[PDB]
């Protein structure tokens, strides 16, 4: 679950890049040096619990658009 | 013309400390992991210490790009060696430059070949001498105009600290020699 | 700042105390009292006279409970030693301790070296070094009238 | 009684211990911080700066520079006033 | 009759309590920061001396306003005067 | 010397690692095979661009070898420097000096840079 | 008071208990052993002790006080390990005034001629403290 | 307390080259490979700390010196390590030190 908040921080720096694009969890876990096993499944249960309260927006489809106010 | 015919001993320079900016910010942990003759501990200090043994001078490389170098006899040697440090700094794969070289201080040892008595020297020249033997065995003399802080020792040896240019420190020993002579043994 | 001020006040009034005596009664170390002392002198633009050997006597000898004879002998010994240039560039406290050692081990009430170094400020090694410096000119350094419970011949060597 | 030391012995051992490290410490792991606060916030939902410091090994100003980004200080808290967390 | 002993012992109980309190405060200040405390540096040697001196000089016995006039300067007009001052009592009519 | 250690090291090692490899617990002797295969194999100026006119100074000493394979794998207690003389208070001194293996508790000496 | 009351007050005071607040941090205990008392002494500008005679304290506006000493004992109990006793020693804790011609005066066991040599009246009774040069009597 | 400094030791290297080739053939399940050495470290360290009971001195000079984060590397041409006679000049003594 802590690694999950770390992924949130990662996507926050991703916003900071400004190259935010519709993504998924596997590529982030790879780029953050973490694996894809049943651990990813339990942390994805936690991640969907996050999707129930993702003030930092993490939607399932085309997503990650956190800022409630966002133009450039 | 010299004030004295003997003109003194003309103290020989011993150490010089020179600061140089390497132009732009540089990492140290990388320089540390790639350096050959160096030491680095952010617990010990905030820079990467190193030495070259061509003029036998040590130096410090800071992350901010400003460096310092110490332990050179000649001021030209100090400059060329401070640049030689930037040489290896650049040749480790980093943008090293040599902007704003300057020598900030240097020290001069000497000897007058005759013993001294310091008590009269501090009784008369009181305004600029402080000699508390329990703290340190020597007389701290601070001449106003030359801006050299001297250390007068009983064995005759006088070390001159705080020099800006070699001529500056060269002046000070002949300045104090007429003061230092009369208070002798 | 307060311990430096106390040292400067004790020095200005002719009753000097060693830096070790002020570190004895204060939280601050000697190599901070010294910095603050030199900074206060440079800041107030004043100066304090020299600590001589005689200013440290009359407390050292009295705290060891030596009689007055031993103490006048020690003061004269230290004055003659520092005039004869025998002790070059040493500390006044050190030559004072060595003089007290001579006056003690040349008299009835004789004191050990560890004890003198304890009560004054000085390590034992420094006392024996200064004493070796003043020992050869033994009879010449004393005052004329003095009863030697041990004569000058066997002044303890060290 | 009060007798002549070069330096008092308690201060001497304080110095000899400060010969171990420096309070102006280094730092490399910005991701590390959240690992402990994941498990340990059940003990203190908001942890003091003196709380984080010894669990970490980092200087105070850098840790505070990070703690600005990660969480907020609970100026008015039931237990005390210290540094809470944004869940994400 | 409290002559001279229990009177001063009252003060000394008070002043030893105060000295131990100050030693506690100082040594705590030192142990909190992880340093040992030098015991001699803790003893505030003014407490006992100054307390007994002040109370004997002025004559108030702490709450200083509780007792007043217990210490009087000795009369030396005649030997009888001194000798009757050293044997005097005082009713507490308050 | 060194086998005088290995007689009670790899044996004392495997005595502990017994349960470590019994967490899986494949046959004892089929692991002793590798346990003894251990020994089977063991047996300024405005014109200051020329920082390298020819060079400021290139380090004349060049080894880039690690010639003798002695990784003197010893933990350090204190290493203090003189002017040029280097002092040592080393500890736990394993090495491969001149191809010859030796281990020792501590080590001290001098050096010159 | 000076023979059976000060030691009673000091030895019937609770041991000062201290434990480091900032893995069982160190704990410090202090207990006060015997009281030692000295002759009424003076300290001149040069710091030398010299017996303070009563007549002098009347002339020079002095207090006829005696330095009080007490043996204290530390105890470094730490980390569930062995303790370090370190009994400090006689330690200066103040100056208790001395009643003239008491057992602890410089005049206690002196004859008439000795009292005269110290310039004191052999008929003076005693029983008055000298506080700042003025004699004070404690009325019962 | 186990020390990772013993990765390159001849004994450690031989144990490593054993486990590599042997787990290559599925003599044991692959996960225990690294854990073997991780437990092996403390087994070395206890004996190296208290079992050893002797020390010697040496002499020589060094070319370069290193103090990366906690590694004290010495490029020392330490000619002699003399208890009785290590006279043969050890040319490139690479003292690596930690903690």
């Amino acid at each position: 679950f802590g690694v999950l908040a770390k992924i949130v921080n990662y996507m926050k720096t991703r916003h900071q890049r400004g190259d935010t694009h519709p993504l998924t969890l596997d590529e982030i876990l790879d780029e953050t040096q973490h694996l894809d096993i049943g651990l990813k499944q339990k942390q994805w249960l936690m991640t969907e619990a996050l999707v129930n309260n993702p003030k930092i927006e993490v939607i399932d489809g085309k997503y990650a658009f956190k800022p409630k106010y966002n133009v450039r | 013309t010299p004030a004295s015919e003997s003109s003194g001993i003309v103290p020989q320079l011993q150490n010089i400390v020179s600061t140089v900016n390497l132009g732009c910010k540089l990492d140290l942990k990388t320089i540390a992991l790639r350096a050959r003759n160096a030491e680095y501990n952010p617990k010990r200090f905030a820079a990467v210490i190193m030495r070259i043994r061509e003029p036998r001078t040590t130096a410090l490389i800071f992350s901010s790009g400003k460096m310092v170098c110490t332990g050179a006899k000649s001021e030209e040697q100090s400059r060329l060696a401070a640049r030689k440090y930037a040489r290896v700094v650049q040749k480790l794969g980093f943008p090293a430059k040599f902007l704003d070289f300057k020598i900030q201080n240097m020290v001069g040892s000497c000897d007058v070949k005759f013993p001294i008595r310091l008590e009269g020297l501090v009784l008369t020249h009181q305004q600029f001498s402080s000699y508390e033997p329990e703290l340190f065995p020597g007389l701290i003399y601070r001449m106003i105009k030359p801006r050299i802080v001297l250390l007068i020792f009983v064995s005759g040896k006088v070390v001159l600290t705080g020099a800006k240019v070699r001529a500056e420190i060269y002046e000070a020993f002949e300045n104090i020699y007429p003061i230092l002579k009369g208070f002798r043994k | 700042i307060a311990s430096a001020c106390l040292y400067i006040a004790c020095r200005q009034e002719g009753v000097p105390r060693t830096f070790k005596e002020i570190c004895a009664v204060s939280r601050i170390s000697k190599k901070e009292i010294g910095r603050c002392f030199k900074l206060i002198l440079k800041a107030l633009e004043t100066s304090v006279d020299l600590i001589t050997t005689g200013d440290f006597m009359s407390r050292f000898c009295s705290n060891l409970c030596l009689p007055k004879q031993v103490q006048m002998a020690a003061t004269h010994i230290a004055r003659k030693a520092v005039e004869l240039d025998l002790v070059p560039g040493r500390s006044p406290i050190s030559v004072a301790a060595a003089a007290i050692y001579m006056a003690s081990q040349a008299s009835a009430e004789k004191r050990t070296q560890k004890e003198i170094g304890d009560i004054a400020g000085v390590a034992d090694v420094t006392i024996r070094q200064s004493y070796r410096l003043i020992y050869p000119r033994a009879p010449d350094l004393f005052p004329t009238d003095f009863k030697f419970d041990t004569p000058v011949d066997k002044l303890p060597q060290l | 009684t009060n007798y002549k030391p070069v330096a008092n012995h308690q201060y001497n051992i304080e110095y000899e211990r400060k010969k171990k490290e420096d309070g102006k410490r280094a730092r490399a792991d910005k991701q590390h911080v959240l690992d402990m606060l994941f498990s340990a916030f059940e003990k203190h939902q908001y942890y003091n700066l003196k709380d984080l410091v010894d669990i970490t090994k980092q200087p105070v100003v850098y840790l505070k520079e990070i703690l600005k980004e990660i969480g907020v200080q609970n100026v008015k808290g039931i237990h005390k006033n210290t540094w809470e967390l944004k869940p994400e | 009759l409290d002559l001279a002993g229990p009177l001063l012992a009252f003060l000394f109980r008070g002043m030893f309590k105060n000295l131990l309190k100050e030693v506690r405060i100082y040594a705590q200040k030192f142990i909190d920061r992880g340093k040992d405390f030098n015991l001699e540096l803790a003893i505030k040697t003014r407490i006992i001396s100054d307390g007994l001196k002040y109370s004997l000089a002025t004559g108030n016995w702490g709450a200083h306003q509780a007792r007043a006039g217990v210490s009087q300067v000795l009369n030396r007009l005649t030997f009888a005067s001194t000798l009757s001052h050293l044997r005097r009592l005082n009713s507490p009519i308050g | 010397t060194v086998p005088k250690l290995y007689r009670s090291v790899i044996e004392d090692v495997i005595n502990d690692v017994r349960d470590i490899f019994l967490d899986d617990g494949v046959d004892e002797q089929v692991l002793m095979e590798l346990k003894t295969l251990w020994e089977n194999k063991l047996m300024g100026q405005v014109e200051e661009e020329p920082l390298n006119s020819e060079d400021d100074v290139s380090d004349e000493e060049g080894q880039e070898l690690f010639d003798t394979e002695n990784v003197v794998v010893c933990q350090y207690d204190k290493i203090h420097r003189s002017k040029n003389k280097w002092k040592f208070h080393l500890k736990d001194g394993i090495m491969n000096l001149n191809g010859r293996d030796y281990i020792f508790s501590k080590a001290i000496g001098d050096a010159e840079w | 008071f000076i023979q059976m009351s000060v030691q009673r007050i000091v030895e019937d005071a609770p041991p000062i208990d201290l434990q480091a607040e900032a893995e069982e941090p160190p704990r410090y205990l202090l207990k006060f052993e015997q009281i030692y008392l000295s002759k009424p002494t003076h300290w001149e500008r040069d710091g030398a002790p010299s017996p303070m005679m009563p007549n002098e304290a009347r002339l020079r506006n002095l207090t006829y006080s005696a330095p009080l000493y007490v043996d204290i004992t530390k105890t470094v109990i730490k980390e569930g390990e062995e303790q370090l006793q370190t009994q400090h020693q006689k330690t200066f804790i103040g100056k208790i005034p001395i009643m003239l011609r008491s057992t602890y005066c410089l005049l206690n066991g002196l004859t008439d001629r000795d009292l005269c040599e110290l310039n004191e009246c052999p008929l003076d009774p005693g029983g008055y403290f000298i506080i700042n040069g003025s004699e004070k009597v404690l009325i019962a | 307390m186990a020390y990772q400094l013993y990765r390159n030791t001849t004994l450690g290297n031989s144990l490593q080259e054993s486990l590599d080739e042997l787990i290559q053939s599925q003599q044991i399940t692959p996960q225990l490979a690294l854990q073997v050495l991780l437990q092996f470290d403390k087994a070395i360290n206890a004996a190296l700390a208290q079992r050893v009971r002797n020390r010697v001195n040496f002499r020589g000079s060094l070319n370069t010196y290193r103090f990366c984060d906690n590694v004290w590397t010495f490029v020392l041409n330490d000619v002699e390590f003399r208890e009785v006679t290590e006279l043969i000049k050890v040319d490139k003594v690479k003292i690596v030190a930690c903690d």
